[PDB]
């Protein structure tokens, strides 16, 4: 019966597909590891796919995956138990050390580029013709942390040139220097910008970038990771 | 009230963005359209430019001819009366030839001929539009994933209006052009074949249709949850995994025991959706050609 | 075992209940208080289904069916074999689902990410409760809820739908289907677009988001963008289920005649109700 054959053949194809799809999703993070970094004995029933290679534009090289996986950074954590499966306690300050919800990945210390080879993200004062076109302009507002103290003032917007969206606020601190705050982690109000993730005393520890007109992928991760980590680690200073 | 990144707080605008060039014929690109602040609360504010070569003009012209052919017949059915037009808009219907004309083209204009004219225009519009999805990707050097996926939608449509009518032996099997009538056709199609709930390909079709909403709710929510680490910049997260892609993977690993990659999730996505119409078109195509009654069929090959 | 980058995220903290009592993992799975609850509700619920599968008397998945209480029982209890198992299994299912979501909230807090995922899942949970709880209570009987059986639940969909004619004519059902269809269309496009950029013609460099915007603008004259498309997928799927639940919550309560006849309010509007011609004159 032709319909019986079609449906039998389809369930076979589907098993091949799910196999294909599961192995394609192993191109990062595998082989699995024990908590100490060595290969785990049990890798699951799916083998690693044959490697593929992405050609990155603008002379940035290639990426071959799967490939040798290394964290390429120290991890300030220690076991809390004598067997696998338990949490790992920060051995120092987890916001400063970049662990837990404050983690960051060692991405390349170059900026992301648009399709023409220019830096994807620029402060708006350096982006010819870019300006605020709708909603409340935050530039000039004071910045309040979750301890309800003022931590600084907005001095610019860092914008995504090819996609024309705001990605960061540049905030000036009491000592004259500035920091980037992720746009998705601030609330623009009529008389202030409010940041629930950080208390005012935590603003100075936000990782700093090395150039006033560009930010690298490595720096964005340290910034985004640090701000998000305040949700957990600044809770003792958050009010209601 | 914590921010959720469903709607934009602050829109910024810059010079109109004219696009990448690669091998595109810039003479066929329009100028840039207006900017919509409304859209900019949710997505991009920029409209245009659009590309309009020969294929695109051909497609737009047949597509409008298809529409206008239906709309003239609707006015005829209204006796040219505007209030009757508006009142009965969803009840009008442009229907295919009666069974006795088979696959021929003899049927009179008012009794199926007009349906075949409209369908011819629709056929040319869709297939020429498919060529656009391939050629626009070629001109930019991109993969042809969009065009292959569009083929899966075209499959079901081809099966409904063309391949199954032909295999069944008459145009009367095809779908009529009307709001309520195409719903009536759909209910009647199931009743005449013994309830599609017994068609195992209709069940798969539903699983993937439900599954697409499942998966897009998951993926869309995940990306928005990690957009505080730039997670929607997915192409660079593929080239250089960030903390956004790692937290996304670990949410799902911790929740349900396995996870995706920033690239692989898009293979889950394209196949979830594509299998809706793939299994769908098979299920419809087998109906009446091979299986007269799915209830009956399930009694024997279940 | 851990993914190669996983250890740095496995810190204490995040839990809503129990402090650090359940703050640990089993292989890849996080546990937490709400994992213990989920496991309990789910284990019990499955046990009772395997039971019900003997009070009815078979071990065939395609036959096991746990029916709700008959309409005569109204909104009251019922003996296990006559609908009481269904009611207990429904409480377990609700508890497993709610606890699955709250466990997701705890995973969100440990990871420093937003709550969007469990928020979305809650829409699925409220569609389920519309069918098994809100609509049956509004109608007066557990018997209007669906049975837990692979094929018998489809039986329920047809019987319920045809009670009102062709169900196609429910206008909230129409909007729900429209969102489902546009969701699948947006999912095919979104997956194809990212992949066509990451996997260009043989030997080419990876394309950028700028190419993805250019592609869609060339194709249709508008590109929603990489933030927008993810917003869109969430909105379309969530709207599909919202209008799904709405289309059923009003069926058999505020509207209970044949849905096709609902549309007469339009046709019978005074200024054209009596103009002859067309289909309805
Ligand atoms: C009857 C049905 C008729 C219906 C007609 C509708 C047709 C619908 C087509 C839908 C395809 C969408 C998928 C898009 C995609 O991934 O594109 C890849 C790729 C992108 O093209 P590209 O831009 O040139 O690639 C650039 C990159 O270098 C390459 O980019 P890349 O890396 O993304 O591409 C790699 C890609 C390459 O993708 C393909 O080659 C696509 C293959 C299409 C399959 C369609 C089959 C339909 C299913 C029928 C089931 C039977 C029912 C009866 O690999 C895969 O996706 C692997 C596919 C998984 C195969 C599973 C095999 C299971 C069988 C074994 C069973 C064993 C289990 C034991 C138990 O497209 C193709 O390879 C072309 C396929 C077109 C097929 C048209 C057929 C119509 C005639
Ligand atoms: C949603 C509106 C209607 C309805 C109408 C239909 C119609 C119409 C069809 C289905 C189909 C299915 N439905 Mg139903 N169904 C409803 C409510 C439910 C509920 C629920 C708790 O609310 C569940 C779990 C299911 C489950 C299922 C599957 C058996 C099947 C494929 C779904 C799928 O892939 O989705 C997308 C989800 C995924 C891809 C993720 C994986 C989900 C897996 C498959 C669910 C397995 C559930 C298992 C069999 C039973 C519980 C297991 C317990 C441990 C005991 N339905 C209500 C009553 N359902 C189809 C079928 O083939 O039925 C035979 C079909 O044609
Ligand atoms: C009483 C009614 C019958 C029934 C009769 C049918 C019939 C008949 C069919 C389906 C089919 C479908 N059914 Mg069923 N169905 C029933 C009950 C259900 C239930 C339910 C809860 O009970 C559900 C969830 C479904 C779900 C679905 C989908 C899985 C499937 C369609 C996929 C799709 O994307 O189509 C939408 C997508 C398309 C139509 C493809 C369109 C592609 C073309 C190329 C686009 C051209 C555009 C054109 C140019 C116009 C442009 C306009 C401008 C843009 C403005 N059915 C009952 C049993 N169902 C189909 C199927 O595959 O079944 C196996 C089908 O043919
Ligand atoms: C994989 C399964 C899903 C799928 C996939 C899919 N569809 C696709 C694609 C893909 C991958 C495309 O590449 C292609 C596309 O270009 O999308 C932007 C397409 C597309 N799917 C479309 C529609 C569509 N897809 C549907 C469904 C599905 N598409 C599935 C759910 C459905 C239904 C019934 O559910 C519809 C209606 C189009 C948007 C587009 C194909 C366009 C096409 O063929 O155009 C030819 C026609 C013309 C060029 C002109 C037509 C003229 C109009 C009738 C004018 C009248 C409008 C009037 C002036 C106003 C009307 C009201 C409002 C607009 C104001
Ligand atoms: C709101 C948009 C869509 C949505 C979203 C969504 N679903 C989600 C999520 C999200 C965002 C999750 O995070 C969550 C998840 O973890 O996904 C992997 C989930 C999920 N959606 C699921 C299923 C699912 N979603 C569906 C649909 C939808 N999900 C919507 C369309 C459907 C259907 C029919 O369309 C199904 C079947 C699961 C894979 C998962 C939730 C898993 C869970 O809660 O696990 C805890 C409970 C158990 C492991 C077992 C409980 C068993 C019971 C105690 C007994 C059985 C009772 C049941 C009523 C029997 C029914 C019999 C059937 C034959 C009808
Ligand atoms: C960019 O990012 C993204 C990723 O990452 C990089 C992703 O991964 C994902 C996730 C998506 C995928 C991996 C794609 C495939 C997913 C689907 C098609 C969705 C359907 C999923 C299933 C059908 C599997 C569901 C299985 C479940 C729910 C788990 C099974 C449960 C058990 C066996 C045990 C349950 C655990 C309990 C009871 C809790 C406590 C544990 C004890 C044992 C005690 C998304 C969305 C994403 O966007
Ligand atoms: C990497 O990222 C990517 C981007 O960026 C880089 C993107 O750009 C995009 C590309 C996406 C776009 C450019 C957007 C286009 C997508 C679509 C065509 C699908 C969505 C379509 C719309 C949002 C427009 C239509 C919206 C409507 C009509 C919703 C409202 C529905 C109704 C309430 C009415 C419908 C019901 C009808 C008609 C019946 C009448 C009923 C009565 C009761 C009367 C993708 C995919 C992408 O992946
Ligand atoms: C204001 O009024 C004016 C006149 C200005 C208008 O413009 C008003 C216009 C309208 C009111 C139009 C309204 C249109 C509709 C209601 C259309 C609705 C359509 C549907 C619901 C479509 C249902 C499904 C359609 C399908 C399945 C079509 C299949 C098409 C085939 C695949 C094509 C096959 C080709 C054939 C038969 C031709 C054969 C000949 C060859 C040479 C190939
Ligand atoms: C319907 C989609 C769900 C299918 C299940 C996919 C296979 C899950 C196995 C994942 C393997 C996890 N592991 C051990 C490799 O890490
Ligand atoms: C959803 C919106 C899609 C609409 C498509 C808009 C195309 C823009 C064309 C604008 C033409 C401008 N100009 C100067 C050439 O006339
Ligand atoms: C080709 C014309 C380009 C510029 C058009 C600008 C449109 C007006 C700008 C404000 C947008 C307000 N609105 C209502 C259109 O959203
Ligand atoms: C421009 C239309 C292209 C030809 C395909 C459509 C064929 C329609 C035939 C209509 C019937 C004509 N006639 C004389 C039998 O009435
Ligand atoms: C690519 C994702 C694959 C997910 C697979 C979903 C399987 C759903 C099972 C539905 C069963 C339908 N049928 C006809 C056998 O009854
Ligand atoms: C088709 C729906 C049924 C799929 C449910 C099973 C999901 C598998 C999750 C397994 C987790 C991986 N593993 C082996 C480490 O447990
Ligand atoms: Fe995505
Ligand atoms: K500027």
């Amino acid at each position: 019966d032709l319909a019986s054959l079609a449906i039998y053949s389809f369930w076979i194809f589907l098993a091949g597909l799910i196999y294909y799809l599961q192995t394609e999703n192993m191109r990062e993070g595998y082989p699995l590891e024990n908590e100490d970094g060595t290969p785990a004995a049990n890798q699951g029933p799916f083998p690693l796919p044959k490697p593929k290679t992405f050609i990155l534009p603008h002379g940035r090289g290639t990426l071959t995956v799967p490939g040798p996986e290394s964290e390429d950074r120290p991890i300030a954590l220690a076991r809390t138990a004598v067997s696998e499966g338990f949490p790992h306690a920060p051995t120092g300050d987890p916001m400063k050390d970049g662990v837990g919800p404050a983690s960051w990945v060692a991405r390349r210390d170059l900026p992301e580029l648009d399709g023409h080879g220019h830096n994807k993200i620029k402060p708006m004062k350096a982006a010819a013709g870019f300006h605020v076109s709708a909603g409340k302009n935050p530039i000039g507002l004071p910045v309040r942390g979750c301890d309800l103290e003022i931590a600084g003032k907005v001095v610019d917007i860092w914008v995504d040139i090819p996609e024309q969206m705001a990605r960061f606020l540049e905030v000036e601190l009491k000592d004259g220097s500035t920091r980037l705050l992720p746009m998705q982690m601030v609330k623009v109000q009529s008389n202030r910008v409010h940041v629930n993730a950080l208390s005012s005393d935590l603003f100075a520890g936000i990782p700093t970038i090395k150039s006033p007109t560009e930010v690298t992928l490595l720096e964005e991760d340290k910034i985004c990771g640090y701000v998000a980590g305040g949700l957990m680690y600044a809770a003792p200073k958050r009010k209601s | 009230a914590e921010y959720q990144n469903i709607f934009t707080q602050v829109q910024v605008r810059g010079p109109a963005d004219l696009g990448m060039t690669e091998d595109v014929n810039l003479a066929n690109r329009s100028g840039v359209g207006p900017f919509s602040t409304l859209l900019g609360w949710f997505g991009n504010a920029q409209l245009g430019p659009i590309y309009l070569g020969s294929l695109g003009v051909l497609s737009l012209f047949s597509g409008l001819m298809w529409f206008f052919t239906i709309g003239i017949w609707f006015w005829y059915q209204a006796g040219w009366n505007p209030a009757v037009f508006l009142r009965d808009l969803f009840f009008f219907s442009l229907e295919p030839p009666a069974p006795e004309y088979g696959l021929s083209f003899a049927a009179p204009l008012k009794e199926g001929g007009l349906w075949l004219i409209a369908s011819f225009f629709m056929f040319v519009a869709v297939w020429s539009w498919w060529g656009r999805t391939y050629l626009r990707a070629q001109a930019l050097g991109m993969g042809k994933h969009t065009a292959w996926a569009f083929l899966s939608a075209i499959w079901l449509w081809m099966v409904l209006g063309f391949i199954r009518p032909i295999l069944m032996g008459s145009w009367s099997e095809a779908v009529p052009y009307g709001i309520f009538s195409h719903l009536d056709w759909t209910n009647n199609f199931s009743l005449v074949h013994g309830n599609l709930f017994y068609n195992p390909f209709h069940g798969l079709s539903i699983a993937f249709l439900y599954g697409s909403a499942l998966l897009f709710a998951m993926h869309g929510a995940t990306i928005l949850a990690v957009s505080r680490f730039g997670g929607e910049r997915e192409l660079e997260q593929i080239a250089d995994r960030g903390t956004a892609a790692e937290r996304a993977a670990l949410f799902w690993r911790w929740t349900m025991g396995f996870n995706a990659t920033m690239e692989g999730i898009h293979r889950w996505a394209i196949w979830m959706a594509v299998l809706v119409t793939l299994t769908g078109g098979i299920g419809i195509l087998l109906s009446g050609t091979v299986v007269d009654n799915w209830y009956v069929w399930g009694q024997n090959h279940g | 075992a851990l993914l190669s980058f996983e250890r740095k995220y496995r810190v204490p903290g995040g839990t809503l209940v129990g402090g650090n009592l359940f703050d640990f993992w089993v292989g890849p799975f996080y546990v937490g208080f709400f994992g213990v609850c989920t496991f309990f509700f789910a284990a019990l619920g499955i046990i009772l289904i395997a039971w019900s599968a003997v009070l009815q008397g078979t071990w065939n998945p395609q036959l096991i069916s746990v029916y709700p209480p008959a309409l005569e029982y109204g909104l009251g209890g019922a003996p296990l074999a006559k609908g009481g198992l269904w009611q207990i299994i429904t409480i377990c299912a609700t508890g497993a689902f709610v606890c699955w979501a709250l466990r997701e909230v705890e995973i969100c807090r440990k990871l420093g990410i937003g709550y969007h995922i469990p928020f979305a899942f809650a829409f699925a949970i409220l569609a389920y409760l519309t069918l098994v709880l809100f609509r049956p209570v509004m109608m007066g009987a557990w018997g209007y809820a669906f049975p837990y059986g692979i094929w018998t639940h489809l039986d329920w969909v047809s019987n319920t739908g045809y009670t009102y004619g062709n169900f196609h004519y429910n206008p909230a059902h129409m909007i729900a289907i429209t969102f489902f269809f546009t969701n699948a269309l947006a999912l095919a496009l979104h997956g194809a677009l990212v992949l066509s950029a990451a996997n260009p013609e043989k030997g080419k460099e990876m394309r950028t988001p700028d190419h993805e915007d250019t592609f869609f603008r060339d194709l249709v004259g508008y590109s929603i963008g990489t933030l927008g498309i993810h917003r869109l997928g969430l909105l379309l799927s969530l709207s599909a289920v919202f209008f799904s639940a709405l289309c059923m919550i009003i069926t058999g309560t505020i509207w209970f005649d044949q849905w096709v006849d609902w549309w007469q309010w339009w046709v019978k509007l005074p200024w054209w109700a009596n103009i002859p011609g067309g289909i309805n004159g």
